[PDB]
């Protein structure tokens, strides 16, 4: 050759040169050569990189300035550099106020500009995978107050263990306030780690609750205070209801009872108090869900489900529901089971008599075809003038004003009994953990906390402010401002109230003007998930409520493209869909591009859809992206596209909650309970194979809810060293069972955790290593974990999300029709925002598909960064697991 | 109790069998006697036992 | 809408209209409407297809003619038709003399032209998989003659069974001509199907051979003739050597020996005779390989391999080879084992004394570094003046003219003993089958045939013409025209002679002028295969012979792109490579596009390669196509690209023989023999898992060579009905073993035949079904079947193909440099021809990669239309298998 190499790049500056000298040194890692002849930029030793800078007026300030702004359009001769890990330099430039050009933003060549524009950077000569990247001590006291609430045992179990782990004595105050006022070893017993064994499954309260008359007065409040100082209890944890916590709050302000009658007064000077709501009511204001609320809701829906599971004219059914102060149970049961009329204290009849209101609503439903009328009566069922409405009152109206043979079903204690539902076990446990930390982290300047849940996230809220707010609601009801009372309840309550009345109301003129009425379609994509049918039911009934035309695309994208599966949704045909499992519409894993994308687009324009709602898992996630990217070709797709994640796995990015995961979690939790109970009957372990695919979410949560010793997850895998360590753990566990409760042992193994170390292989290794001291058996239930009848939570969440989806389509349709009616569509930012994923984040938000697909997902064969890391840590803590 | 547990289990099987799965081979653990399997078959509407 | 449908297309004709009327009716299926108003073309009833033709002068003859020719360049407004199975119409148009335009030629839209041009046809509205496609008796006598030749038993086994199957009595003439002349039950015994059990393995001849002095005269020839008519033998099959068949040929012409001394003379009037060459010599002229030739060649190479497997200066080794008339064994052993000097009758020293010639060649080899000198002496080793050259003669020259301690190795009877090699078993068997058919199909007007192999294909050749031609060769040797004698031998012999002397001659000035000398590179792609190293050895030594620069690309495309693995080939470094197993260069399954195609192209130009030789399987096949398709981007790739198929599987289209398949076949055949022998020792079956992937070639051939009862192949699969049928076959087989030879039973199952019914599963089913009457055991050798030391056939074929590859690159390089030195490369037909696959077809031919990839292969995950269908039919016939 003759052009043997590349010595240096020569740059000419106007007259000033320094701006570029600062750029190439800070941004590129160059350095000025020692002793400059006039007033060379080399990179480093053992190299050949050089850039020459001259101040001779050969390049104009006017030309260079115009060229810099000219480049701000996203052609000119340039120079490229060989540089490893371009991703780091791109961030350093962008954040330094410099624009950059790249290949997939993953990335291949990077290109920026100085006073000397177009300074390129390549990560290699020609196309190939790139050049490798170079170089505190206090004793705790737990108590439960008020009526039995499922999840009280899981909470106490958590407090006992968390406190023990954090190195402090835990005392269980038996018979709540009574035990606290009476005191002594009789009521205040020191609790050990093994003493709260298998309490997850146990219903009610093993500690016990009692109404203390004395604690209502300063007489008892003082006696209780003495007993704590005598027992050496430095901190109190109350798990109970409204008054149960208000009384604890009053005890907090009244704590300065120095009473001369100083060593003890010096040490036990401040009251470390923490509250957690142990109620089925869900009446407490600063939390979204109280402990026991969803289990109670579950008992109610279990009864309604059985009632609906029959034939017949002239039949009405009354479900008498427990819950004195709030209407949450009534409203949510009503929503989950699509009840005709609900009698709750927050929404009494106003413009007309409750009997006239009921008869009108019931009548309209029967007239349109609905033969099984269900009426839910709250304990707090009331009229405008605060007159309580009884069941018999309601029964006589149905029997005498209408010709209906009415049969009353009353839950009673059923609504407090049984094991806590997966949500209550998971949340009560985490709340127990938090209550301990809160109590330890407490300082005299910090206001006494109450543990609360705020949109699936554990938080700390001041107990005084929560106690005050609940009273404000009761005041609004008593002062007859029901509209106000409703707004005072949590944002979920107000949304559910709106959701229910709208879905309950096709049989009334539309709520939107003719012009604002649209054509919205719904599809199910992926494997079935509890709530798919509820999302369809809620969306169709809400559409009818607004005046929209709800369309159902039967059997996914394959059904549309190959068979024109666009079908109308009739109110009578969708009767009971909210309670049905699977997908009535039909779901499959077929992607829009695996079906004809052109044909999907053709039918979208033939039927003139103004929006689309996708209910499904990861395939429905890819589907959104495939439909979004095809917008350039097809104007028919330039409409709002919304995804409501529905997978038992919870592998879809955008949400922290996927529809059907609670239904699945609860069915597996019920399965694991029976397996652990069986292990408890025989020195045996069970290796339980878990579903959810490449997502370790279900095994994580099932470990927490069931008390499994280990859960093997796909994100971590299964190492031989961890397996040997865990087997030795089992060896020691059984050697230490001599004396304690025999609760049984579980190991949960997600099928994807290891392809080699399988459930069956793992179990044979346990037997080999056990050397006859115990045995191991597998439990492989299979891809049946889906479950039939969806959980009340799933039915409720699906309703909420379906409505938020329709409402988003309403908002964005006007903007879309600009891109729809126009060619020359250059795929802007205003349009990409309409293809979105509805999700829970800490906040219920719509996230554009672009950011979640490109950045938040393993788009490839994995189909899945996790959030459940803390849940994992706590479940290993509670079971004594040692990781590596 | 077992037959009740099985019928219920299979009801959930046939529901999950409605782009996932079609036919299910449910394994019944009733020892060396075909009683459990036979009974379970009748009550679940199994094709072959 | 307003444009509600499409009624009809209206076409205007000049004045004549009829040409188009004939086109749309014959080609499209239209019909003229009954009773025409002036002097409508509708398709069919219950439809809406119509084309109106008017003779009004609205379209000009000059314009239309110019438009038709204008379109002959591969834009205008057109009409498309909905039509199912476009493939059928495209063929009908093309063959009817009409040009067509299509998408992948698989195909999506079809477009042709009439007097009314651009008549389009679509197979659907928008992109999706297309619209579904609408709606004779004579008794045979076998004998063997001449010296023991491996494969004589497999041949007789074939004749006995084939003849039995075709419904005719088979008699085995013991002691050849002696038995034929003596006659009687003593020498002419009736043979049964079970009497030839396990003869595949048996060495020599179970019937026996004898030199009959009497048959040389008319005295014996007459006695033999009588014995055939007395035994009622209507047809004779001779399996022997040259004279053995010449004597049969003389007996054929002398057959009209009516001799009165008429019932018998009327019936037994004509001699049905068929010949097959049973010789180690390979001296017979009309066949490429005689039965026993490759087994004998194998014995020789086995000895030479052991000789080479040691250290040492002043050492020479003489291999005394059996083979009196021909030099084929000497030449092929010399080629397969890279011997220094060979003494064969066809190529005696001419321009100088044999001692001077030998010493020069041997000397040059030792001087350049080769320490182990191997000299092969033929039985027919001769000088110019036809003086026979002995071993001692050769020994003294090496011991006295050079200072070498010479050790002679003489094979003797070793060269006739042992079992027949896979090639001999497969070929002798098929020849036996053919000999029977030939003998039955024979008529008095048909000249007596001899069964011959012509480039891996069984043919019939007139025995007289083959006898005459062998004499012509002997005449040429005796008349001292050796150059003539060489040309008179088969085309493979002349090529091998050329191949050997060129590869034997780096140590002599190049055979090409400076200008004609090139830079040729070689790669190994895929899994290793016997002959990969031989192809490299032969190509490098041939390159040095021509004056080319042979380059080796180490470790496939990954080694080149990621590591610059271009390495030179030194003659001394490649010593013994032709005999080594695997790939010394290094092979992998990495494709040019999975490695950097730009980087491959960069190094191709950096080193300025004038051609490329790919030695490998299906990945090397895809590689060719990937390199061919990248030619538009890279001028560096616009050079001849040649693929020499190398796979144990034989899955590559273009050849009927892939390098390493004989090595593999033989190793598996040796394995199956031991397994069958073991089955024979115990009422037992063996299910033997076979390699080769999705290709059923190896199991097909192993079934024939080993006498397996069944072979389960991936092309057919394994049905439950066939499995039950085959198990019942085994049940009956063992029930009938009472009395016969216990030879053992095998079932060969290609791993890919069934994913569910696996070797282990199949065998457990056999045991279940067997009901204790016999058992089944598996034999799973694994991916070890590759084999070490490649077969002499593989070493020899690889040499031949490597040379044909270099010679193709020589021919095509000049044409390529036009496309190489030029941009504006539009990817013509002259260039696509240079990217080729070297192969055996019936003929040795180079096939352009384009036709084999697009049309002859399952490009996808299968990696594979079969030719071995007949072999399959025969192996089922010979084992009594009943298909479905
Ligand atoms: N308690 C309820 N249970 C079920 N649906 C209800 C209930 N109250 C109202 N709805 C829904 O709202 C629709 C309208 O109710 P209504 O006409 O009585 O007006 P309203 O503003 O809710 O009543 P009011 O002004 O008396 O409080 C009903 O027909 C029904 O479908
Ligand atoms: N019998 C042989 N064995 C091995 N290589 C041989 C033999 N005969 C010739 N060659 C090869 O051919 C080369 C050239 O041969 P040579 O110098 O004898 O010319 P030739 O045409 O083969 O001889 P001649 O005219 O005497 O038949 C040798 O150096 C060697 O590569």
């Amino acid at each position: 050759s003759l052009f043997n190499g590349t010595s240096f790049i020569t740059l000419f500056a106007p007259n000033s040169l320094q701006a570029s000298i600062d750029f190439y040194t800070n941004f590129l890692g160059f350095a000025i050569r020692k002793n400059s002849n006039q007033k060379l930029q080399l990179e480093e030793d053992q190299n050949n990189v050089s850039i020459q800078l001259i101040l001779d007026p050969e390049h104009a300030a006017s030309v260079s300035q115009i060229d810099q702004n000219i480049r701000n359009l996203t052609i000119q001769s340039n120079i490229a550099f060989k540089s490893s890990s371009l991703s780091k330099l791109v961030k350093l430039l962008k954040d330094g106020g410099h624009p950059v050009q790249q290949s997939p933003n993953e990335i291949s060549p990077f290109e920026v500009y100085t006073v000397d524009p177009l300074g390129s950077l390549i990560g290699f000569g020609f196309k190939n995978p790139f050049a490798v990247n170079e170089r505190v001590r206090k004793t705790i006291g737990v108590m439960t107050s008020g009526g039995d609430s499922p999840g009280m045992n899981p909470f106490v179990r958590a407090v006992v263990r968390a406190g023990i782990y954090k190195g402090c004595k835990v005392f269980c105050i038996h018979e709540g306030y009574e035990g606290l006022v009476r005191g002594g070893e009789k009521y205040i017993k020191e609790t050990q780690w093994h003493d709260v064994r298998g309490w997850l499954v146990e219903g009610g309260t093993n500690i016990g609750t009692a109404r203390c008359k004395e604690f209502r007065e300063r007489s008892g409040r003082l006696k209780a205070c003495k007993n704590m100082i005598d027992m050496g209890i430095d901190a109190l944890i109350v798990c109970g209801g409204d008054g149960s916590l208000t009384g604890a709050d009053r005890f907090r302000s009244e704590w300065p009872s120095l009473i001369e009658e100083q060593q003890q007064f010096n040490t036990h000077q401040n009251l470390n108090i923490c509250g957690a709501v142990g109620s089925i009511d869900n009446d407490m204001s600063s939390t979204d869900a109280t402990i026991g609320a969803f289990s109670s809701l579950d008992r109610i829906c279990r009864a309604i489900d059985y009632i609906d599971a029959t034939a017949s004219h002239s039949r009405a059914f009354i479900v008498e529901v427990m819950g004195r102060h709030c209407g949450w149970l009534g409203l949510l049961a009503g929503l989950a089971t699509s009840a005709d009329y609900i009698l709750i204290p927050e929404k009494p009849a106003s413009s007309r008599e409750w009997q006239d209101q009921m008869c009108d609503i019931v009548g309209k439903h029967r007239a349109r075809g609905k033969r099984k009328t269900i009426v839910i009566v709250a304990e707090g069922a009331i009229s405008n003038d605060l007159s309580p409405i009884s069941c018999d009152q309601v029964k006589d109206v149905l029997v005498n004003r209408l010709g209906l043979d009415t049969r009353v079903t009353t839950l009673g204690h059923v609504q407090r009994g049984g094991t806590a539902v997966a949500f209550d076990r998971i949340y009560a446990t985490l709340q127990g953990v938090e209550a301990v930390n809160a109590v330890l982290e407490c300082d005299a300047d910090t206001p006494s906390p109450m543990i609360a849940i705020k949109e699936d996230q554990i938080t700390r809220v001041p107990l005084v402010d929560a106690v005050e707010l609940t009273q404000q609601v009761a005041k609004s009801i008593e002062s007859r401002n029901f509209k106000k009372a409703i707004s005072l309840r949590d944002s979920e309550f107000v949304e559910h109230m709106k959701n229910f009345i709208s879905t309950n109301s096709d049989h009334v003129p539309p709520s939107l003007p003719l012009e604002k009425r649209k054509k919205i379609a719904i599809i199910n994509v992926g494997a079935p998930a509890g709530g798919m049918n509820s999302a369809v039911y809620s969306m169709a009934t809400y559409c009818m409520s607004r005046g929209h035309v709800p369309y159902a695309i039967h059997n996914g994208f394959s059904g549309l493209a190959r068979h024109e599966s666009v079908r109308s949704i009739n109110w009578l045909d969708i009767e009971g869909w909210g309670s049905l499992g699977g997908s009535e519409i039909g779901t499959n894993r077929t992607l829009p591009n695996d079906a004809d994308i052109g044909m999907i687009a053709y039918f979208f324009e033939k039927y003139g859809f103004d929006g689309l709602i996708l209910v499904g898992g990861f395939e429905a996630f890819i589907s959104l992206h495939q439909l979004e990217r095809a917008r350039i070709n097809y104007p028919s797709l330039r409409i709002p596209l919304v995804l409501i994640p529905a997978t038992i796995s919870n592998n879809v990015p955008g949400t922290e909650y996927s529809l059907g995961s609670d239904t699945c979690l609860n069915s597996f939790m019920e399965y694991c309970d029976v397996i652990k109970q069986s292990a408890a009957a025989t020195n045996r372990v069970f290796v339980v194979e878990v579903q959810g695919g490449n997502s370790g979410y279900i095994a994580t949560h099932a470990q927490l809810a069931c008390g499994a010793q280990i859960s093997y997850v796909p994100e971590e895998g299964i190492s031989l060293a961890q397996l040997e360590m865990d087997i030795n753990s089992l060896k020691e566990s059984f050697a230490n069972d001599q004396g304690k409760t025999k609760s049984g042992r579980l190991i949960l193994k997600s099928e994807n955790a290891s392809k080699v170390l399988t459930t069956e292989v793992i179990s044979t290794i346990i037997d080999d290593e056990a050397s006859g001291r115990f045995d191991s058996k597998t439990a492989i239930p299979g891809h049946v974990q889906q479950g039939g009848i969806p959980s009340p939570m799933d039915r409720v969440r699906a309703s909420r999300f379906a409505i938020r989806a329709v409402s988003f389509i309403e908002r964005h349709s006007d903007r879309c029709q600009t891109f729809k009616n126009s060619i020359s569509f250059r795929q802007t930012d205003e349009i990409t925002s309409t293809a979105v994923v509805l999700g829970i984040h800490k906040q219920l938000r719509f996230t554009p598909i672009r950011q979640l697909y490109d950045f938040e997902s393993d788009v490839p064969r994995r189909m899945r960064n996790i959030f459940w890391s803390n849940v994992r840590e706590i479940s290993d803590m509670l079971s004594g697991r040692t990781s590596l | 109790t077992c037959l009740n547990t099985l019928s219920g289990y299979c009801d959930a099987v046939k529901q999950s069998a409605s782009s996932r799965r079609r036919t299910f081979v449910v394994e019944v653990q009733g020892g060396y006697s075909g009683y459990l399997a036979s009974y379970a078959g009748l009550i679940t509407g199994a094709l072959a036992v």
